[PDB]
């Protein structure tokens, strides 16, 4: 048996390494990387806590958040493109005109 | 059962010697044999609509093939909460294909 | 001494305070993401922190 | 809970704009026409406002274990639809001037009100997860509209990682939520634990992970850098929808969360919640004191409206009135805001690139649109909460609930507040009185169009000052419209 | 089951690592496909069959896919930011570093004082997902083919190009 514990603790390392691999990383696309290994940790963790409560709540809950990656992951990569084609390049810091 | 736990110890083993196998033929390439001494253009974004479209074709299928383990189940209400999922699906890929966006030739 | 009323000058402290302390907020919107980010990830620390230090 | 018959009439509102995304959709794919197409939308979101009367007469009922379709339900429902059909009125004018697909923007605004309308009705985590992403997906492309534009990409960039950003600390924040409680449903949250236990480490600790979401959703401290940016960048026809229909469908969805969710009445909670509406409250006005960009200044504006909002939810386990103060406060955040967002979007339509977004634009907005700065300095005034408005009986509601619940720090800030609020409110109303004698303004457009969007925020203005002298028919409405506890 | 949950519990933490901290692009996305094969094998190892299969059918077998699309699209790598590796520099790093550590230490707290009978490891079956997805959640599935909708809609009108041809010059604001 894997302590439910233990499952949570592997959901929580994968959230903040993919929280911070979106803040130090100035390129679009390993931010938009680093926010598909934040929602697959959340999921990860719905599938643990069905999994110990013994519940399909747990996978349908992740069938929902890998729907929700899949449309996130299609916008965003739409919007690189977009930002690539007119100004060929990915560095978030460049989008930053508006402020104050 | 010994019958689950010979199974389990079988799909370990295909799964290792058919890995194995390939790094045996290509480690075999390399060793076996003498050897001699010795940004301005992109691909269309048509490439990605059809991974994109892929994606979420076949995320809507999940749906359907965990309806499909489980019709008889789910009955008749189920068929009918299906047939309006599909219909969503045909009416998506009908406007995909009227607005042309799934034509390859312009 | 008070040709220029010094008690309405007195009064008008909490205006002073307040133009100063909106242009030390309006430091953090830079329009930078990676801050943005940043932000709501230290905002996060701080609010499970609370949330813990006042079960 | 199973789809009965009696169920199906509860589901009305989703069932109606459901068939409308399909049909309009169906209609762009035979021919695109933006009148046909814009016109299908409108006709499909009032028919869901209508279906509302019979919803009411089925009575309350839990359709799934997903939806409760009560009078809150309806109310919110109705606010959403309101907001939408706004949102589509506005947006021919400017789309008018847009040289490309344009019928998706109506396609894009129905499918979010449908996650409006699933907020309104959701009683379950999965429907507060699946509500947010149905009314914020669609607003990415809303949000990016114009692509071309540059600050429009940045808008839609900006929120495309933001708000996936947040969807992750939601998510995980509910997964923790369900690995103590094992139930997703509102009712269960907190219901395992014990006298005096309540306050489980795990349990608080997936809330605050859940507010991280939530609160950037409404913009509160300190998850609101990205308010007065895209707030901006966004298209304005796109900007209304986004400071009304997204803010009220999750801001009820909240409300009726800590209402039923046994945890709702954590201290540690109540606390938290009372440090991020003091700073809200506070960081918004000041934010906004300086801004010469009436975008950027209705954001921090709503920063600090939202954190008005929150002082009822604070006092909601304290007394009744909260429930009825949100109702009363959001009808007239709507109608305020849809008339200062909507006069915004009348003079930047149609489309020629750039929004008239600067103040200057403004400073003599009567001498050349009489009528736009008429209702501009009402939904002013009413955004300041100067009696005679709506906005005012709502502050009314929120400083009586406030007391009642000995809220005194919060009472204080949104006196210190709304005095921060009325030196720019004003300082915008006075400025459209001015003679700007540089006059680069574009002629307005002459078509029915363009005229229904200056009767939208006429008729607004007009319930702004009618409500705001005599309340009790919207109180009478908002009390009706209470959750099936 | 409890060897395949921690060395795939393990594999995928290395993995991610890899991936937040990689200068090739299509390398990061190796070793993330790398790390959802490691969590497909901690779902089967909890009984999650469905989930399992899903994490390499869906998750490192469609989305993944996408993202290497357009890698390979776009010749991205060896750009000026992946090659000043600026994430490297310690000063970049160590902050944001910092305060994902404080929220995993706060939020790991959270997790030990939690109620553990363990995982059984029970399997649960696409099928009793599917009862519960066309029963019980039948209003999620209606309302997530209208989600995916909306991310094929915005996709294509921002995805979309105005200029025909399978190669295309990078132009400063996409000129025609
Ligand atoms: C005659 C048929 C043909 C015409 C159809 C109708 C035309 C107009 C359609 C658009 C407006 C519809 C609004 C319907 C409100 C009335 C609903 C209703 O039935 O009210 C009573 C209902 C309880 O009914 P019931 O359960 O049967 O009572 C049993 C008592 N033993 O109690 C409730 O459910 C409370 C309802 C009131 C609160 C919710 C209101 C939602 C709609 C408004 C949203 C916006 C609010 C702000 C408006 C500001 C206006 C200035
Ligand atoms: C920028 C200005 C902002 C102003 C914000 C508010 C400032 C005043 C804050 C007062 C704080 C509370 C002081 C008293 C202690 C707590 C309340 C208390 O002990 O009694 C509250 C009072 C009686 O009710 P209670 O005792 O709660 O219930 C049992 C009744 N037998 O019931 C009450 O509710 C009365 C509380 C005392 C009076 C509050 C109203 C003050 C009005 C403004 C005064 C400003 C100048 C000072
Ligand atoms: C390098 C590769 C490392 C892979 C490590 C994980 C696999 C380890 C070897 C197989 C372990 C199988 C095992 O322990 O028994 C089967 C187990 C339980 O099966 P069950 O029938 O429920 O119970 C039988 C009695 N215990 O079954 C389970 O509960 C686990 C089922 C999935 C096992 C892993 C599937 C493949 C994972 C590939 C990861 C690749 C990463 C790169
Ligand atoms: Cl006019």
């Amino acid at each position: 048996m894997i302590p439910l514990q233990h499952g949570l603790i592997l959901a929580a390392i994968l959230f903040v390494l993919g929280l911070t691999g979106l803040v130090i990383r100035r390129n679009l696309l390993f931010m938009l990387i680093g926010l598909e290994i934040m929602i697959n940790a959340s999921a990860l963790a719905f599938v643990v806590a069905g999994s110990y409560w013994g519940q399909t709540d747990g996978q349908v809950m992740y069938i929902l958040a890998i729907s929700l990656a899949a449309a996130e992951a299609s916008i965003g990569l739409a919007l690189l493109l977009q930002l690539h084609r007119r100004r060929q390049n990915l560095n978030i810091d460049s989008v930053s005109e508006m402020r104050g | 059962s010994t019958e689950v736990i010979a199974h389990h110890w079988a799909f370990a083993i295909f799964l290792i010697v058919a890995i194995g196998l390939c790094c045996l033929m290509l480690v075999g390439g390399w060793f076996l044999g003498g050897r001699a001494r010795a940004a301005r253009l992109r691909l269309s974004a048509k490439f990605y609509l059809v991974a994109m479209f892929f994606v979420i074709f076949d995320v809507e299928a999940l749906y359907l093939f965990a309806w499909s383990t489980s019709i008889r189940e789910s009955g008749w209400v189920g068929f009918v909460e299906a047939a309006i999922f599909i219909f969503v699906l045909l009416a998506g890929l009908v406007y995909l294909v009227r607005i042309g966006a799934l034509d390859w030739t312009p | 001494l008070l040709k220029r009323d010094p008690l309405n000058s007195m009064m008008n402290i909490p205006a002073v305070l307040s133009r100063f302390a909106g242009k030390g907020l309006l430091l953090s919107e830079n329009g930078y993401l990676r801050w943005y980010v940043a932000s709501m990830s230290i905002g996060a620390v701080v609010v499970l922190a609370l949330l813990m230090v006042l079960r | 809970m199973t789809i009965t018959p009696q169920n199906l009439i509860a589901l009305l509102p989703l069932l109606i704009v459901g068939l409308t995304v399909v049909v309009v959709m169906l209609s762009i794919a035979w021919r695109r026409n933006h009148f046909l197409n814009a016109t299908l939308s409108v006709i499909g979101l009032n028919a869901a406002l209508v279906s509302l009367w019979f919803v009411g007469q089925a009575g309350a009922m839990d359709v799934t274990p997903l939806m409760r379709v009560d009078g809150f339900a309806m109310l919110y429902t109705g606010l959403v639809l309101l907001a939408s059909l706004a949102t589509c009125t506005f947006a021919y004018p400017w789309l008018e001037g847009y040289n490309d697909n344009k019928d998706e923007f109506y396609l894009l605004v129905l499918i979010a009100a449908l996650g409006g309308i699933l907020l309104a009705n959701a009683n379950h985590l999965a429907s507060l997860f699946l509500g947010i992403e149905l009314i914020s997906l669609p607003l990415f492309g809303l949000v990016g509209y114009a692509f071309r534009q540059k600050r429009s990409l940045e808008a839609s960039i900006k929120y495309t990682i933001l708000s996936a950003a947040a969807s992750s600390f939601l998510l995980f924040g509910m997964a923790l939520v369900y690995a103590q409680s094992g139930d997703l449903s509102f009712v269960a949250l907190g219901k395992n634990l014990g006298d005096g236990m309540l306050n489980e480490p795990l349990l608080l600790a997936g809330f605050g992970l859940m507010i991280v979401g939530l609160g950037f959703k409404l913009s509160l401290v300190p998850f609101h850098l990205w308010t007065p940016d895209v707030y901006q960048g966004a298209p304005a026809p796109v900007s209304t929808f986004l400071a009304t229909a997204s803010k009220i469908a999750i801001f009820g969805v909240v409300m009726r969360l800590f209402l039923y969710a046994p945890v709702g009445d954590s201290e540690a909670i109540r606390v938290v919640l009372a440090i991020i509406a003091f700073a809200s409250i506070i960081f918004g006005n000041l934010m906004a004191l300086s801004q010469t960009n009436i975008k950027r200044l209705l954001g921090y504006s709503s920063i600090s409206h939202l954190g008005y909002l929150l002082v009822a939810l604070i006092a909601l386990q304290t007394g009744e009135m909260s429930m009825e103060a949100v109702g009363v406060y959001l009808a007239g955040y709507l109608f305020s805001s849809l008339g200062a967002f909507g006069v915004v979007s009348l003079m930047s339509s149609p489309y020629r690139g750039p929004d008239a977004d600067s103040l200057f634009s403004y400073r003599g907005l009567f001498w050349h649109r009489p009528i736009l700065a008429a209702v501009m300095t009402v939904m002013m005034l009413s955004l300041a909460g100067i009696p005679m408005t709506l906005g005012f009986i709502g502050k009314f509601y929120v400083l009586a609930v406030g007391v009642q619940a000995h809220l005194w720090w919060l009472v204080g800030a949104v006196v210190v507040g709304s005095a921060i609020g009325l030196y720019y409110y004003l300082r915008v109303a006075v400025s459209l009185y001015l003679h700007a004698p540089e006059q680069p303004g574009r002629d307005a457009p002459s078509n029915w169009q363009y005229s229904a969007g200056g009767i939208v925020v006429l008729i607004s203005a007009l319930l702004v000052l009618v409500l705001g002298v005599w309340p009790q028919p919207l109180i009478s409405i908002v009390r009706l419209a209470m959750p099936l506890m | 089951m409890e060897f395949a949950f921690y060395i795939c519990g393990l594999i995928a933490i290395l993995a991610t690592l890899r991936v937040i901290t990689h200068t090739n692009p299509v390398h990061a996305l190796l070793y993330l496909i790398i790390s959802l094969l490691a969590i497909s094998g901690v779902f089967f190892s909890l009984g999650a069959y469905f989930a399992g299969a899903l994490e390499i059918i869906v998750y490192a077998g469609a989305i993944m896919v996408l993202f290497v699309f357009v890698v390979m699209m776009l010749n991205l790598g060896g750009s000026e930011i992946e090659q000043e590796r600026q994430w490297l520099k310690p000063q970049v790093w160590i902050g944001p570093a910092i305060l994902s550590a404080i929220m995993l230490v706060v939020i790991v707290y959270a997790i030990l004082g939690v109620n553990d009978q363990g995982i059984d490891g029970t399997p649960i079956s696409a099928k009793a997902v599917g009862i519960t997805l066309f029963g019980p959640y039948v209003l999620a599935v209606e309302l997530a083919s209208m989600l995916l909708l909306a991310g094929l809609v915005v996709a294509f009108h921002v995805g979309r190009e105005e200029r025909a041809g399978e190669v295309l010059s990078n132009r400063k604001d996409d000129s025609a």
